[PDB]
């Protein structure tokens, strides 16, 4: 249905990492091993899949113009609520994992401190506000965008591992070459540019 | 029983004759220090000393209790060292017949001998150096034990001797050696041979496995992967059939057996054949008046994985049962990389040579190119029958990634296992040394 | 109007977020004081609230872990055996811990963060520390930049230590001017060449450093030690002067300082192989104890060799002791090479750096340099030169022990 | 000390929120004026009235432009807050919008608002030309433009694309003044009162009544522009309204 | 001065550190947006550091992260109101990244690493320097992307375009995502070949 | 200047180097031969492409201009009257020789500038970094020069190759050390940097003032029935596209020439038949799927697999661009997945991406990013077997 189109839109057609430059710091930082990048990707999906729908409810119930009281709009308290809600949920998820899910805490709870108020989460939430997404639409977009982000970080991590045999000139070693690698990744991901799916 | 499909049987011209004949009289023998992995010699003799057939020549500091005995009785005429005072060789000039003796047992009682009695006798005589732990190709520690001893009764190396011919003359010794190995091993003994019949051991521990296919089928590393996979905590021992014969002779007569049969072969060998010689026999004297004129390279062991026989190293190796002599291909040709390869051999089908099936090539030592970055065109996957990803593993070795190389199976590999991967590399790498450097790093940090 | 609505919503939102966090903290973060078993002894067991680093928790109890870089995980002197707990080894720890050590359980106490119950197998030296406030007896200058410090035990008996050990001396914040230092007239002239007295040191905060002992175990009552003064590099004057070595130099007879027990992993091998000691600067301290240990404490008959790299005759000290030991016992022989003899020295022996003199005199014609224990000690420049020479001679790293200062 | 933690956050939240609320409520009118001015300038530009500076733009816009609300179904003026109407918001709500069928949705727009906004340009006390907001999907993103139609209801006085996401050089040429200046003089309809504007690929004939040169190497965007006009000039667009203009 | 200029070339937030790269790849298409973004980042980082340092001692560790987020978020909102009220067109060009300055890693990194354990005055100077260095990366990339991507600087035609009867054909890649990565990637190379101390082993 | 001189000396004469250790005998195959076999494998496509480009141009010129008008055009362009001075004729009666000659005047400058500019960056990096010049650039130059429109400006080619050689290859260490396809990286730079000169209807034929759509673009507009060549007004049949008598980039039009060239290297083992097999499976499966689903509005849905094969640069990309060993996956299982992704991605861009008429390049560039992952997935499965001792 329309949902499947949205999920593909959030992964391939609209990629948070490369097509919006969101979460690049954590995308160019833990992009050294596939496993650790895999761990961040799944953690970002969890945060996005729980941040976007929760933020959608609050916006449509509180911050939506002419929602609580006629003639008054609380849209100006948008960033505070989104950044505040995101930070609360990520911390809450981390603590419950460290208390009830030991193995998940090491697998996922380790990276949540990194995802705390991350550009990928806020951007995905903000773009939801810029559009008109229902609760069902918001959750799919949240899961979809996170999966699309996980796709870019894992793909970059795989390339960086393949680059173990490369001879990067000094100065380009480390960060410098990673930028060029990310740019080349963006060039390939532009294949889905003009697709209205 | 097990058939190997991937592999490269080098059709190098000048194969042996599979006939055992007396070699040139050898008046010089040596022990090669570099031949043993992780061996720091503690010299027990000095130049001018008089040794016997089994007197200790030096010990291993990093493997205490391992004694390297003199192959023959004579005078230590030189101790060749090199950069970092690395013990290149210890040369003995054969003069005399005095020899140490050890306990001797009837063939019937060999299987029932105590494990410790077997270990001490092997260590005392120096035959313990025949064994090699696969994970690192080091002589096993005295106190250590393994649940799988692999006896390599097949020789698929190019220009290699036929083990059946050699073993048939020493049938009793081989069976005796197997019985001793059966008692020594904690688990089973794998006799990896070909389809041809060989003497068999009645002990239930000894098992015969038949391997068929191109060259890689004949290596102990290949056998271990298919039969007893090795890892950090799964260690197996390797021993060639000739050494097993020596073990049987040692426990039958109580005297160290040093006679060996090696295939003196190669393009420049006038009459390639199997020749009876002694351990560490001076290849310079062995190939005397048996090579065509010109600049040639004498190699101990297969051309795929052998040692250059020049200067201090011009002596048969401990684990080498073959001598290959090759021409030196230093000539430069105009557009030699563009001509159609009527007389060129390659695993790929980009030369006319592969069209003429059954051809034999007068190979030389030329690299057939310069050193270049690895460009994987599928050559490696065509010569590695093990369940590994060779191209990715070779990239890890080139990059020096010890951690990843171990995960991909670098521990299960020996320098010889990568000889074909070195042979077919378009970039002209030497993966044997890269694997050795990687394995050393694992041991040191481990 | 809308201003009121925004303010109340803002306050409600922040309160909602913190309250769920605080409520989650109580019901998800068990504050049960983590109990760490030290050596398995119930009395040694320490109970501490969750948080902090294992180094702080251990220091609170009677167990003291030697630490130099502090809570950075940079030196590796605080290695501990964590039988259980603490999670996987951090990547930063592995830079100073080999994989084999990780398998055994070696971990840096400072680097590891305490978050759960753990089991520890700390050694005796960490388990128990002989913290004493010894009294300074003598502080005469042995050489141009070397001072011999004699310490009086405050509790009687003697410090339990092995040959080649060291003591972690602790000092508080203090200001010391180099003019306060007292030097002999012989070494005063060399100081007057540049007049190093102008330097002034101001230690703003307490510091902790290590100093190798110079007394053999059989010596009881006085703890001989050698201290090198820390000064700014000659090519880098813009550096504060020595902070700890300057402070110890300022002291004289009657002063007091803490030793915080002994420590060190420097020792010889209980074997029959030859020993070849080579020292430089402060390195003569551990060497002196080792020679004395092998002559009377053990009365070893193993061949002993000592080579000291010196710049001038004035630098040399303890020479009379070396001559007596060499004369009294032939198994031990000592030599010294001068990199730059003074015109009045009139040296007629070896001249130049030991890195080339030693090979050209002893190692070149020796039958087994590899089969001989080497105890190197001296400035880093000599260590790099000799190690290259020794490596070019074919000596394994396990066969050579180095104690840089 | 929970009491201290509650005090610091409460005091910090109040002062920060008070400043934020004052700025949000205080500056809200300014932001709306800034947003309004952006469209007001473009309407003036297509109308041909030269304005520079916010004071001049607002003054000229009030004196020369009379926004009105038009019902597409009947093409008749309706009473409302034309100056403060948001057509985009209406098209997203079913209350003031309809869902076009596949056959009718020639311009590829999902919804069409029931009532649209038009801007009459009065030189004196009488309208001289009318500006219609026409939008349609291009190759990359929706393209929005203002079309100036003379009192006759057939001639197009000018054109301007005030919002369009297209590749510069290929699809972004719609912003090019020469291509926009080419539309002047063209007749929207024919004698049959049917859409006649055609975007000729490769260049329309010189002097053509309804021929405008298409964007070079950008047929996809040129096709989108043609569809936008072919629809908004049809029955479901400004067709009925334009017919009323022809007779008054 | 040394502290102010330290994060320009010695400790750059984007060359050495990996903070603040989200905006560098987006708002660098034009110099007008990049320059305005630089001022917002400089103003927010400096103001956020000053307030966090002022209340650093009383900050609760339990809610220190939410406390710093609120002050940073509040400052961003006020700047957002200024951008919308004045420079509305620029606010449209910056789109959502104006609100993302809250998550911009420079603001949190300096508000935590330095502001929490420094006096208010030096923390304010540190914030300005960190933004100033982040601006150096922004403007250098923006200068190249706008000049070679459109033949304009700050909206002024520097290279005449063939579309406007000129001579220079704009490079369509400079306006796309990949161009920002390559320019920054080559920027680091240029920075680190003059300052090898930052080369990674 | 040692690096370049050594390459020239080693180029004329094989090195006299001998094995130093390990395998004392080495396989005859070397990188120098591998590149030359690939370089010679595209010769049939290059030679036909020159004939096709000139043949198409001549037909368009005659179809548009005649009499004194044609003569004025010929004298107005250096490509035309240069062909005349060398014995060619621009009239419709021109033989194969003149058609080939005209294409040569359009190809050789593109190949020459690409080689010179690309070579300078190769030698500059090797000289400065004290390496030995690699021969992998010989293949890179020709392939880039065969995936560009005949009318591409020379300066654009210099910029395209510079990006393809420097950013995509040299900064990664050089031949065998990068992950992306250098030639396609250069074309993708031209694709997005200067789309007007590498897209549309004014670039694929060398006839001045001629506007003619290609087979792929025409199919999207009106499906199979929309395939017509305006130069000769003759319907474009499958045989015409398969042979290569259609407008398009020089070297990609003829699928038959590429099949002959690709067959040789695939037989020699230089080019992986698994990648080629993977691409065909991906293209066939997805194209057949779109056929079944149908689309009353999108004509591309009904294009059969065999029409996808002979149209656009699918054949050239599948054979001489997707088989790049360095950028492809290094595992046999991964190569199948890598090839299938290329085939699927190329069909997706062709059908469901109106912006880009063809997507073989973007399909390969997209696949190059995920080639390591297909390796990582395969490797991890192998590692899992190893920890289980392969069930032994
Ligand atoms: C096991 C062990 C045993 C040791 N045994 C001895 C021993 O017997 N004798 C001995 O003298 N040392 C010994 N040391 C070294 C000891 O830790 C000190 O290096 C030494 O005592 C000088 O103390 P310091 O803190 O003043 O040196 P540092 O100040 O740490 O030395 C740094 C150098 O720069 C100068 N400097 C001073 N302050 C600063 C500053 N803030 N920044 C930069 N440079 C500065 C110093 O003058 C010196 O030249 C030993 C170390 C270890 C680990
Ligand atoms: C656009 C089409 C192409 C993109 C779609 C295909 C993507 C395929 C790659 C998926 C991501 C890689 O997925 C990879 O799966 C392997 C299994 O082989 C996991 O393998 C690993 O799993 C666990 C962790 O989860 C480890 O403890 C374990 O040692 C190892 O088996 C890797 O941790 C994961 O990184
Ligand atoms: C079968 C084969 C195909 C190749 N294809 C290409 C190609 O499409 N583009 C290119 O630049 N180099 C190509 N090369 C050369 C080289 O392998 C390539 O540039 C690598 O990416 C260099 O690391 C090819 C080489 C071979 C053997
Ligand atoms: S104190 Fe230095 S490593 Fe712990
Ligand atoms: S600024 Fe760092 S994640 Fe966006
Ligand atoms: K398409
Ligand atoms: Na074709």
């Amino acid at each position: 249905e329309h949902y499947i189109s949205l999920l593909v839109k959030s992964i391939f057609i609209e990629n948070m990492a490369l097509s919006f430059f969101l979460g690049m710091c954590t995308f160019l930082a833990v992009s050294k091993k596939v496993k650790t990048s895999f761990g961040l990707g799944i953690a970002v999906i969890v945060v996005l899949t729980i941040s976007v729908p929760v933020n959608n409810l609050v916006y449509n119930l509180v911050l939506k113009p002419d929602a609580l009281v006629e003639g008054v709009d609380l849209s100006f308290l948008n960033f505070i609520t989104f950044i505040g809600v995101i930070a609360a949920l990520v911390q809450i998820l981390e603590m419950i994992l460290d208390r009830f899910f030991p193995p998940l805490y090491n697998a996922l709870g380790i990276f949540l401190p990194l995802i705390t108020v991350n550009c990928a989460i806020f951007g995905g939430v903000s773009f939801m506000v810029q559009r008109d997404y229902s609760f069902a639409e918001s959750v799919v977009y949240g899961f979809g965008s996170g999966v699309g982000w996980m796709l870019a970080i894992v793909a970059l991590a795989g390339i960086r591992e393949k680059m173990k045999y490369s001879d990067v000139p000094p100065g380009l070693r480390g960060l410098g070459i990673t930028f060029i690698t990310a740019g080349l990744m963006a060039l390939g991901f532009m294949s889905f540019s003009g697709v209205q799916l | 029983m097990i058939t190997i499909k991937k592999g490269l049987d080098l059709p190098i011209a000048g194969t042996p004759s599979q006939v055992i004949s007396d070699g040139k009289a050898i008046k010089k023998v040596a022990l090669l220090g570099e031949e043993y992995v992780g061996m720091r010699p503690t010299m027990h003799v000095r130049v001018g000393d008089e040794v016997k057939k089994a007197q200790i020549l030096f010990e291993d500091k990093k493997n205490p209790g391992v004694k390297f005995t003199s192959p023959v009785s004579g005078k230590v005429v030189e101790i060749n060292r090199g950069a970092k005072r690395v013990l290149q060789s210890v040369v003995i000039e054969v003069a005399g017949d005095d020899q140490v003796t050890f306990d001797k047992f009837e063939a019937n009682q060999l299987a029932s001998l105590n494990r410790d009695a077997i270990k001490t006798q092997l260590v005392e005589s120096g035959l313990w150096t025949a064994f090699r732990t696969r994970p690192f190709s080091k002589v096993p520690a005295i106190d250590s034990t393994s649940e799988a001893i692999f006896v390599t009764a097949m020789d698929t190396n190019p220009l290699a001797a036929e083990p059946t011919v050699v073993i048939n003359e020493q049938s009793e010794a081989f069976v005796a050696g197997l019985d001793v190995l059966s008692a020594l091993t904690t688990g089973k003994v794998y006799v990896c041979k070909k389809g041809t019949s060989l003497p068999r051991s009645q002990q239930p521990n000894v098992e015969e496995h038949v391997f068929d296919g191109p060259h890689p089928a004949g290596l102990a590393g290949t056998h271990m992967h298919f039969l007893y996979p090795v890892s950090a905590d799964h260690v197996a021992w390797s021993i060639n059939y000739q050494d097993v014969i020596a073990v049987g002779q040692l426990f039958l007569t109580g005297e160290l057996y040093t006679q060996r049969v090696v295939s003196l072969a190669g393009p420049v060998v006038n009459k390639p054949r199997l020749v009876r010689t002694v351990m560490g026999a001076s290849l310079e004297q062995l190939v005397d008046s048996e090579i065509m004129p010109g600049e040639v390279r004498i190699i101990s062991g297969s051309v795929l994985s052998g040692t250059k026989a020049t200067g201090p190293h011009a002596y048969l190796g401990r684990y080498h049962l073959q001598v290959s002599v090759l021409r030196e291909g230093r000539d430069k040709e105009l557009f030699g990389w563009a001509m159609p390869g009527k007389n060129k051999f390659s695993v790929t089908r980009s030369f006319l040579g592969h069209l003429f099936k059954g051809q034999v090539y007068n190979m030389t030592t030329t690299t057939n190119g310069s050193d270049r970055s690895m460009v994987p065109i599928g050559n490696y996957e065509k010569v590695m029958p093990l369940d590994m990803e060779p191209t990715l593993l070779l990239r890890d070795l080139c990059a020096g990634d010890s951690d990843s190389a171990v995960r991909l199976g670098a521990l299960e590999l020996d320098e010889e296992d990568l000889a074909l991967c070195t042979f077919v590399c378009p970039g002209k790498y030497e993966y044997g040394q890269l694997l050795r450097e990687c394995l050393d790093k694992i041991e040191k940090e481990g | 109007s809308t201003i009121i609505f925004g303010v109340v919503m803002f306050t409600l939102i922040i309160l909602a977020l913190v309250l769920v966090i605080l409520f989650a903290k109580s019901k998800l973060v068990p504050t049960g004081d983590i109990t760490i078993s030290i050596n398995g002894d119930p009395e040694k067991a320490i109970v501490t609230q969750p948080g902090g680093k294992l180094l702080t928790a251990l220091a609170g109890a009677g167990v003291f872990v030697s630490s130099a870089c502090g809570g950075g995980g940079s030196c590796g002197q605080c290695r501990v055996k964590i039988k259980s707990g603490g999670g996987d080894i951090l990547p930063t720890e592995l830079d100073h811990i080999s994989k084999g050590e990780a398998r055994e359980g070696e971990r840096l106490a400072c680097q590891v963060a305490v978050k759960a119950d753990m089991d520890l197998e700390l050694p005796e030296e960490i388990f128990g520390v002989k913290k004493w406030e010894c009294t300074v007896i003598s502080n005469d200058n042995k050489a141009t930049f070397i001072k011999e410090l004699k310490l009086a035990i405050p509790d009687g008996e003697s410090v339990p230590f092995r040959a080649g050990g060291y003591i972690q001396i602790e000092a508080p914040a203090h200001h010391v001017k180099y003019a306060d230092f007292d030097v002999p007239e012989k070494y005063r002239g060399d100081w007057d060449k540049f007049n190093l007295f102008r330097y002034e040191s101001k230690v703003d905060e307490p510091i902790i450093r290590a100093y190798s002992m110079a007394n053999y175990p059989e010596e009881f009552g006085i703890i001989m030690l050698n201290v090198r003064i820390a000064t700014p590099p000659p090519n880098n004057p813009n550096v504060p002067p020595g902070q700890m070595s300057s402070y110890i130099w300022s002291l004289k007879a009657g002063d007091k300082c803490t030793i915080s027990g002994p420590f060190g992993e420097f020792f010889a091998k209980d074997t029959d192989a030859e020993m070849v000691f080579i020292g430089g600067g402060a390195g003569m301290a551990p060497m002196r104890s080792h020679i004395f240990d092998q002559l009377k404490r053990l009365k070893s008959k193993r061949k002993m060799s000592y080579w000291y790299g010196a710049r001038s005759k004035r630098e040399m000290f303890y020479v009379e002791d070396f001559d007596g030991l060499a004369a009294e016992n032939d198994n031990f022989v000592w030599h010294c090479a001068l990199s730059d003899p003074q015109p009045e020295d009139n040296w007629t022996g070896y001249t130049g750096f030991i890195h080339n003199v030693l090979y050209e005199n002893y190692l070149k014609d020796h039958e087994a340099p590899e089969d001989c224990e080497y105890y190197m000690c001296g400035p880093p420049m000599m260590n790099a030169a000799v190690i290259n020479m020794l490596k070019n001679l074919g000596v394994e790293e396990e066969n050579i022990l180095l104690d840089d200062f | 000390s929970i009491k201290k933690t509650l005090f610091v956050v409460i005091a910090l939240s109040l002062v920060c929120s008070i400043i934020v609320s004052a700025a949000a409520v205080g500056l809200r009118d300014k932001q709306k004026e800034n947003a309004a001015l952006d469209k007001q300038s473009k309407i003036l530009q297509v109308a041909g009235i030269e304005a520079k500076g916010s004071k001049q733009i607002v003054e000229l816009f009030n004196k020369s432009i009379e926004p009105r609300l038009v019902d597409f179904n009947t093409g008749d003026f309706v009473e409302g807050d034309a100056a403060n109407y948001d057509q985009r918001k209406a098209a997203k709500e079913a209350s003031e919008s309809i869902k076009l069928t596949a056959e009718q949705d020639k311009a590829k727009i999902q919804r069409r608002a029931n009532v649209g906004v038009v801007y009459l340009v009065k030189d004196g006390d009488k309208t001289s030309k009318v500006i219609l907001p026409v939008h349609g999907n291009g190759l990359w993103s929706m393209m929005y433009a203002f079309v100036a139609v003379e009192t006759d209801g057939n001639t197009v006085s000018g054109l301007t694309y005030y919002e369009q996401g297209e590749t510069p050089g290929l699809g972004g040429e719609v912003e090019n003044p020469a291509w926009r200046a080419q539309w002047v003089g063209k007749k929207l309809f024919d004698e049959n009162h049917k859409p006649a504007i055609k975007i000729v690929k490769g260049g329309a004939p010189q002097g053509s009544e309804h021929g405008v040169d298409g964007l070079s190497g950008a047929t996809l965007t040129s096709n989108g522009v043609q569809n936008t006009f072919d629809f908004w000039l049809g029955d479901m667009g400004f067709g009925p309204f334009l017919t009323k203009v022809r007779d008054g | 001065k040394k502290s102010v200029l330290a994060p320009v070339l010695d400790n750059n937030p984007i060359a050495l550190q990996v903070l603040g790269v989200c905006s560098a790849l987006a708002v660098t298409t034009k110099l007008e947006t990049a320059f305005v973004m630089t001022l917002a980042v400089m103003f927010v980082t400096a103001l956020s550091n000053f307030f966090v340092s002022l209340i650093r001692n009383h900050i609760p560790n339990s809610v220190r992260i939410i406390v710093q987020m609120a002050i940073i978020a509040s400052l961003v909102i006020v700047v957002d109101q200024i951008l919308k009220a004045y420079l509305y067109d620029i606010s449209k060009q910056l789109s959502v990244f104006v609100g993302l300055i809250i998550t911009n890693c420079i603001v949190m990194g300096r508000a935590e690493a330095f502001a929490m354990k420094s006096e208010p005055i030096p923390s304010f100077i540190d914030g300005i320097g960190n933004g100033l260095g982040y601006g150096f990366v922004l403007m250098t990339v923006g200068f190249f992307r706008e000049l070679l991507g459109s033949g304009k600087l700050f909206g002024l035609e520097v290279l005449p375009l063939i579309s406007n009867g000129g001579w220079y054909q704009p490079n369509g890649l400079m306006l796309l995502a990949p161009s920002a990565f390559f320019l920054i990637g080559f920027m680091i190379w240029a920075i680190r070949t003059f300052k090898p101390e930052q080369v990674e082993a | 200047w040692f690096a370049l001189y050594e390459a020239a000396a080693t180029l004329f004469y094989t090195p006299g180097l001998v094995t130093k250790r390990s395998s004392h005998v080495r396989d005859s195959v070397d990188l120098k031969r591998i590149m030359i076999m690939v370089w010679l494998a595209v010769f049939p496509a290059m030679f036909w492409g020159m004939y096709n480009a000139g043949g198409q141009a001549i037909a368009a010129l005659n179809h548009l201009y005649s009499g004194d008008q044609l003569a004025a055009i010929v004298a107005g362009n250096w490509h035309y009257w240069l062909t005349e001075m060398l014995g060619g004729t621009m009239s419709s009666d021109a033989g194969w020789g003149s058609k080939m000659l005209l294409g040569a005047t359009y190809f050789l400058p593109i190949y020459a500038t690409v080689f010179i500019v690309g070579g300078f960056w190769e030698v500059l990096f090797c000289m400065v970094r004290k390496h030995e010049v690699n021969e992998g650039f010989f293949v890179t130059s020709i392939l880039f020069a065969l995936i560009v429109p005949p009318t591409l400006p020379l300066w654009q080619a210099a910029l395209g190759i510079t990006f393809g050689v420097v950013v995509a290859k040299e900064v990664f260490g050089g031949t065998g050390r990068n992950f992306l396809n250098p030639a396609l990286a250069g074309r993708a730079f031209l694709f997005f940097a200067y789309p007007a000169q590498i897209s549309g209807d004014l670039v694929w034929t060398a006839a001045d003032g001629y506007s003619g759509a290609t087979a792929l673009s025409q199919w999207a507009q009106g499906g199979a029935g929309a395939l017509i060549n305006n130069a000769t007004g003759q319907t474009i049949t499958w045989m015409d596209a398969f042979i290569g008598n259609i407008p398009g980039s020089i070297g990609e039009v003829s699928t038959l020439a590429l099949m002959i060239g690709a067959a040789f290297i695939v037989y020699m083992g230089i080019a992986s038949w698994r990648i080629i097999g993977g691409v065909m499976i991906g293209m066939i499966l997805l194209s057949t799927l779109f056929n079944v689903i149908g689309s009353d509005t999108n004509a591309m849905f009904n294009m059969p697999w065999h029409w996808h094969l002979v149209l656009g640069g699918f054949a050239f990309g599948m054979f001489f661009m997707a088989t790049d060993p360095v950028s492809a996956s290094f595992t046999n299982s991964g190569k199948w997945a890598y090839g299938i992704l290329i085939g699927v991605m190329c069909v997706l861009i062709r059908v469901v991406n109106p912006a880009y008429p063809e997507g073989m390049m973007l399909a390969i560039l997209f696949a190059n990013l995920f080639a390591p992952l297909f390796d990582h997935v395969v490797v991890e499965r192998n590692i899992k077997r190893r920890l289980a001792r392969y069930g032994k």
